[PDB]
């Protein structure tokens, strides 16, 4: 510092920048540092002894209060734990710090109470100038000024609280930062609303309830408005700037105990009602029997669906009620044991395995809906064992309407044992076995057709020749084929004979071919729907075949349209396709359309290594250009092309691959061989640069 | 008795349809459908060929009606009478030798009003086909084929034969309550948390289509808010939280300026934040479950979007593959268009994601693959793709996912609004992903750059004409960059000087020695000028390319196996001599680079093949040079670019190191458009003012600082 002051002092003419060049040096030196090094430096180094008059200091203190600013809108307080050794440089650095940290619109109460109770500047701040009065001399006249607003702002907020005046929004604030305004109003008193606050946040506390109850009460009629059609005025008014002594009579020292009348003013019935519609809004159950205008709602709609509802809850810790309405109610909480469990813990507000009857009941249903299905599959795939140990199960609906009335432990003994023998069976299984009982046809012919396993990757690829080249088409084959392979169990090596335990021994390899595949049903389903094509299969090209034969023998000419035909590459090229040796096809002849109608086939085709396709969309790429670029020449009155004919060769056919033929006496007939699209792109650059 | 996703709304205009469409089918009645974008048209359209597929139907109803084929033909303002001609013609072909009474084949004109009042007059021939099927031919049975025309636009009802028309009008709110409802008829548990919210859902809509102008949102994000908060509250057990709803309506009501879709929506409520980087992610990386978002339609300027998605949500190797319009002189064409819907349905099939950049044209062909709408064999799921007649179903992987980068503008004008309703919108830019503290640094940084510029200085330098490639989000990106490559550590006032000198670093990379110099000159020396020229010409390397090439192989990521590196020059580009002496250098650590240049290049086909040559090889670090000189060249460079990264991760199999250094030669002055760089993502950018190694002045520059012209003789 010292050099710097006597360097920047020498008195050279301000017209040439001696001091300023200095002085952004040094700020640059000091800039580098962490701002909180810097403002270290600036209150604790021993550096102005010699006044601060200087521009060097002026410039320090300049940098500094630029990284409090920068500190603040940071949020990150810097007053902890910091260590001062000058009181005017820290006067200048908590300055700054209220000044900048202060809001850009700081004139509205409710930024600057937040601002005062979240950051923690603040409360740093606050505690110095009550511990020591000699750092306020060296504080700013603006941050004094500030400092003064802020107790106002918290004189006011305190006459409030302790009074009862305050808007909600601001008493939320408080309540969320209540450690931070009290200790703040500590600090500045040094220079009762404890109790106060409890009060106030008591009386918002019963405020936001009776709201809740409100709003409790609106959502449940809220669910028959597509049915049947001042409170919401009231609920609705935005409470966050209301004054509490409005909505809620505050207890302040002007009374002890006294009840509350909200902005509702409810009628005590009302207020029970709403009570019980607020506990019990999370109930299904209750969700239900409201579903059976102005007021009544009571005992219109409300009572009785609560006496039912009460009169299920006692039915419940007594297990008289009847399965009929079980039935009814309960239906959809199946496979929802815990959903179940809470809507009961809920009911405790004046058992757990009890309701266990309702699960097992769930589940002796299903096993009836599985015992169906095993029949079925007993007629799908013809079995002969005796299975009749489930016809008990599939009376139960023909004794439904007489079961009902049978209460729950009192449903009966025999089937609580047949429960246990279909227990293993899940509904996935259930859905597996359903899909195979379902389709008969497609059993036998399976059974007809393959007769085995071993038979199997035969037929396959059979299939895979005729499936459609596609991918829809092409994946009809994995599935049947997924299927015959876990279906096999039931399919093909099952005695006709094996009754139910040898059946669920049986059974038991479908268990893991299922487990391994959860769409084995679905694959088994759609090919029972294509049975017509897997048949045709058994009685019994692709465009990725025709285009290996392009690649290898077809020849892309280009010409000069014949018969006056208007000029365009529909007319200018045609591919030609030769047989091959031997084969009993012919040179067939396909048009441009044809062409681009077999390249979209082989871009959106099953392509399950685009080897073949690549090469035949450069070829045809190649052509086309070519194509374009002759007739462009012939656009422009290019004579010479008039009888010009090209062959360009997919491959090379005795070591050619492009030959040519203007077809004139002293041009003989030129032909190369090598790539033919490297050969093909220079013809069309040749061909381009004389067109130009 | 077809089969249909539990999340599909069983509304009434949906039975209505199918039940019309059936009918109209099996007696071959002229069907017209009109309705705003989620009308559930097309959706029974698939619903309907899925269902009477014959005797291979799902029930037994279908399977004792006739089968169907559909040949579709999507109308627009450009279309022409041939095309319904070839539809008619073809279907017929498809009715030719068959039972019609167990056989139908239906045209289906998607968006008929799109060429209603077009100059071409392409219905006009419809009043003949859905008569006889024949214009002047001769009738005959096979010829007569039923048809659909489905259409969000007004129709002319004495262009439809006289037939069935059906219009639909914008729902109300017990029909949209009554569509959630359906939604969440899966679970009566989940349907009941939920049933709070469908009429404050409802209201919410109307409000939002009345105050927009345009018809930018639909009644598909309606739904697709509604499927979003049955899943959460499904997954949650429980009644949906506020930022659940709050995640659920940006996703869906998200995109547009004018329409906050929050305060709209709450209006009674409080929840705290969601970014839309957190949306993107939700979309690709959303936490057996039909749980299925839309597709993306990322909305940006200048597609910064881009290098923002590549690195930050996929910087391994699953990085996604980029679809884009080939700049190359002669790839423009309807091949492109194959090529690239060949790699759509390649991605779909193989799960890998998909960047559209610029492809707008690519929406005849994909507009059935956004709408969601599938067809299962097998547990696999199969959505319809097309190219101009042609149209077969695609098989879609679960973990495929479609992200369509463009511009707010060209959305909000040319983009058509059922397009953007089959889309989840979002709009990304640098500003949007920076904080506060972020922003100022930008801020400061183009400060010290216009220090930089001109000091206290005779002559006004740009900008650009110092650092090359400059543009309006330059120093954006370059902020973005540094903290993507800090990580997701916290602010700090540390954090901030190290942001704004590693960004005054990256900048200064990209600077000319001369300004540098100029910058020591006028300040009369000085800190900041002697540290930057340090920093320049001593910590970095721009003397040569082989020293900036052994520097890069030397520091280069080794947990990245592929580095891209644009740089800029004013010099000569390479040649053989200049890859050889780099082969002489990097002796042992790669084999000789391979150099290759764009403007040699007419297709882009024989790039990636030079390409896959090159990157087919079996050498641990292959550097590859892609040279060019600009003088239309930026989309050749941003296609090879493109086409360099999606090679690079098809052959992402082993640890390679792939180092990639686009070269672009420039002039000092210019001669027409302004080189643009800073293109952020993976790509650093550099300035080597010459290439070659300087035989005659074998001295680095910053040593004739210190020596006279007399000096040199001595």
């Amino acid at each position: 510092i010292e050099v710097w002051r006597r360097l920047v002092e020498i008195q050279f003419p301000a017209e040439h920048g001696w001091k300023e060049s200095l002085l952004g040096d040094m700020e640059w030196r000091l800039t580098k540092e962490e701002p909180l090094s810097q403002i270290t430096a600036y209150c604790n180094s021993c550096w102005d002894t010699k006044g601060l008059e200087d521009s060097v200091a002026k410039t320090f203190e300049k940098c500094i209060i630029e990284a409090v600013s920068s500190a603040c809108q940071s949020q990150t307080s810097i007053l902890q734990g910091f260590s001062y050794s000058d009181l005017r440089k820290f006067g200048i650095v908590l300055s700054a710090v209220i000044t900048k940290s202060w809001p850009r619109t700081a004139d509205n109460f409710d930024d600057i109470l937040k601002h005062l109770l979240t950051l923690a500047d603040v409360k740093h701040v606050f505690r110095l100038c009550g511990t020591d009065e000699k750092i306020l001399a060296n504080v700013t006249e603006d941050a004094k000024r500030l400092i003064a607003v802020a107790d106002s702002v918290l004189t006011k907020v305190v006459g409030d609280l302790l009074s009862g005046t305050i808007l909600v929004g601001q008493l939320e604030l408080i309540i969320k930062h209540k450690n931070q305004f009290l200790d703040i109003w500590q600090l500045r008193e040094k220079s009762a609303v404890e109790e106060a606050l409890d009060w106030r946040r008591e009386e918002l506390l019963l405020l936001k309830k009776e709201k809740r109850c409100v709003d409790s009460l609106l959502k449940m009629c809220g669910n028959v408005k597509h049915l049947i059609q001042v409170l919401a005025v009231r609920h609705s008014q935005d409470l966050s700037s209301k004054r509490l002594n409005d909505t809620v009579t505050v207890r302040l020292s002007t009374s002890s105990n006294s009840q509350r009348a909200t902005h509702y003013h409810l009628s005590s019935q009302v207020q029970e009602m709403a009570g019980k519609i607020d506990l019990l809004r999370d109930s299904h159950i209750f969700q239900l029997f409201w579903r059976e205008e102005l007021e009544e709602v009571y005992d219109y709609l409300y009572q009785p669906s609560y006496r039912k509802f009460i009169k299920l809850h006692q039915d419940l810790k007594s297990g008289e009620v009847t399965l009929a309405e079980i039935d009814v109610i309960f239906k959809d909480f199946v496979n929802k044991y815990t959903d179940l469990d809470s809507e009961l813990k809920i009911m405790c507000t004046v058992i757990k395995d009890r309701v266990e009857q309702i699960k097992e009941y769930h589940h002796l249903h299903q096993a009836v809906h599985a015992a169906k299905v095993i029949l079925q599959v007993k007629e799908s795939l013809g079995l002969n064992g005796d299975f009749s140990v489930l016809n008990t199960l599939l009376n139960f609906t023909d004794n439904f309407d007489d079961f009902r009335r049978e209460t729950l432990d009192q449903i009966n003994q025999e089937l609580i044992q047949a429960k246990k023998l279909l227990q293993d069976i899940s509904e996935a299984r259930c859905k597996g076995l359903q899909a195979l009982s379902l389709r008969k046809e497609f059993i036998c012919w399976v059974r007809e057709a393959l007769g085995g396993i071993n038979e199997l990757k035969v037929f396959v690829d059979l299939a895979s020749i005729s499936a459609g080249e596609n991918d829809i088409d092409v994946d009809r084959v994995a599935c049947f084929h997924d299927a015959v392979q876990g279906y096999a169990s039931l399919l093909f090596k099952l005695d006709p004979s094996v009754d139910f335990s040898a059946f669920m021994k049986h059974l038991k390899k479908l268990w893991k071919a299922l487990d391994k595949d959860q769409y084995l049903p679905r694959k088994l389903c759609d090919s029972a729907r294509n049975l017509e094509w897997l048949k045709t299969v058994n009685e019994s090209r692709s465009s990725l075949t025709l285009a290996t034969a392009i690649n290898q023998r077809g020849i892309y000419v280009i010409q000069a349209p014949k018969g006056g035909q208007k000029i365009s590459p529909d007319t200018v090229l045609h591919l030609i396709l030769p047989e091959s040796p031997g084969s009993h096809e012919e040179s067939r002849e396909y048009s441009l359309e044809e062409v681009k109608e077999l390249l979209n086939k082989l871009m959106l085709m099953s392509g399950k290594n685009n080897t073949e396709v690549e090469r035949f969309s450069e070829v045809f790429c190649s052509v086309q250009r070519l194509s374009q670029a002759f007739i462009d020449l012939h656009s422009a009155g290019n004579m010479l092309f008039r009888t010009w004919i090209a062959m360009a060769y997919c491959s090379p056919k005795q070591g050619v691959s492009l030959q040519m033929d203007f077809g004139l006496d002293l041009v003989t007939e030129l032909k190369e061989g090598g790539d033919v699209t490297e050969l093909l792109a220079a013809l069309c650059r040749q061909m381009e640069h004389f067109l130009d | 008795g077809v089969p249909l996703r539990k999340t599909i709304a069983k509304n009434l205009a949906l039975k209505e349809n199918v039940f019309m469409m059936v009918v109209c089918i099996e007696l071959k009645i002229p069907l017209f459908l009109v309705g705003k974008p989620g009308s559930s048209k097309s959706l029974a359209k698939t619903i309907v060929a899925d269902a009477m597929q014959g005797p291979a139907a799902y029930s037994d109803l279908f399977r004792s009606l006739k089968q169907v084929h559909l040949v579709s033909f999507q109308c627009s303002p450009h279309s022409t009478p041939q095309g319904i001609i070839s539809t008619f013609r073809q279907c017929a072909r498809f009715q030719q030798g068959k039972d019609l009474q167990q056989y139908v084949s239906v045209v289906v004109l998607d968006e008929v009003g799109l060429a209603e009042d077009s100059p071409k007059m392409p219905l006009k021939t419809l009043h003949p086909l859905l008569e006889d099927g024949c214009i002047e031919d001769d009738p005959a049975p096979h010829k007569k084929v039923g048809f659909v025309g489905i259409s969000n636009w007004a129709l002319d009802p004495a262009k439809m034969n006289r037939g069935i028309f059906v219009s639909r009008g914008s729902p109300n709110e017990t029909e949209l309550i009554e569509s959630a409802k359906g939604i969440c008829s899966s679970d009566i548990l989940v349907q009941d948390r939920v049933q709070g919210y469908f009429a404050s859902f409802a209201k919410a809509y109307e409000t939002v289509c009345k105050r927009q102008d345009k018809e930018f949102f639909g009644l598909r994000d309606y739904y697709s808010l509604i499927k979003m908060v049955f899943a959460a509250a499904k997954a949650s057990n429980r009644k949906p939280s506020p930022q659940d709803i709050a995640q659920a309506v940006l996703r869906n009501f998200s995109g547009k300026d004018d329409i906050q879709a929050l305060d709209i929506f709450l209006a009674n409520l409080p929840s705290e934040e969601v970014s839309p980087m957190q949306l993107i992610k939700q979309n690709i990386f959303g936490p057996q479950e039909d749980a299925e978002s839309r597709y993306l339609l990322v909305l940006t300027k200048n597609y910064v979007a881009l290098q923002i998605l590549q690195q930050t949500f996929f910087e391994g190797d699953q990085q996604p593959e980029i679809i884009f319009g080939s700049g190359f002189p002669k790839d423009q064409e309807y091949t492109q268009l194959c090529r690239n819907i060949n790699r759509v349905k390649i991605c779909m099939e193989t799960g890998k994601m998909v960047l559209l950049l610029n492809l707008q044209n690519l929406y005849e062909s994909l507009y059935d693959a956004l709408n969601q709408y599938y067809v299962h064999l097998g547990g696999q799921k199969y959505v319809d793709l097309g190219l101009g007649t042609h149209r077969v179903k695609c098989r879609v992987h679960p973990n495929f996912r479609l992200i369509v980068i463009e511009e707010k503008d060209v959305v909000y004008k040319h983009f058509p609004i059922p397009l953007i309703n089959r889309l989840e919108k979002h709009y990304l830019d640098i500003n949007t992903v920076l904080e506060k503290w972020q922003k100022s640094i930008v801020e400061e940084l183009c400060a010290w750059v216009e220090k930089f510029i001109n000091v206290k200085k005779r002559h006004k330098y740009s900008p650009s004409d110092v650092f090359i490639g400059y543009h309006s989000d330059a120093c954006a990106s370059v902020v973005l960059q540094v903290i993507e490559r800090q990580g997701p550590r916290a602010l700090t006032e540390e954090l901030h000087q190290k942001v704004s000198e590693e960004a005054k670093s990256i900048l200064l990379n990209c600077a000319t020695p001369d300004a540098v110099v100029r910058l020591s000159a006028y300040s009369l020396g000085g800190f900041a000028a002697e540290w930057l020229s340090q920093e320049y010409f001593h910590r970095q390397r721009h003397n040569s390319f082989a020293d900036f090439l052994q520097a890069h192989l030397h520091t280069a990521d080794l947990e990245r196996h592929a580095i891209f590196t644009e740089i800029t020059t004013f010099s000569r580009l390479l040649t053989s001599h200049d890859c050889e002496i780099l082969e002489s250098e990097v002796t042992g650590r790669a084999p000789k680079p391979t150099l290759l240049w764009l403007q040699q290049f007419d297709t882009e086909y024989s790039f990636l093949k030079e390409v896959r040559n090159c990157l087919t090889n079996t050498a641990k670090c292959k550097i590859l040079i892609f040279q060019t000189d600009f003088e239309r060249s930026a989309q050749l460079i941003a296609s090879a670019k493109y086409s360099v990264i999606n090679e690079i991760n098809k052959i992402r199999e082993n640890e390679d190191r792939i180092f990639v250094y686009f070269i672009t030669k420039l002039s000092r002055v210019g001669r027409g458009t302004a080189y643009v760089g800073f293109h952020g993502g993976l790509w650093q950018s550099v300035h080597i003012d010459d290439l070659r190694r300087s035989t005659l002045m074998v001295s680095d520059v910053t040593r004739l600082q210190h020596v006279t012209i007399s000096q040199l003789f001595a």
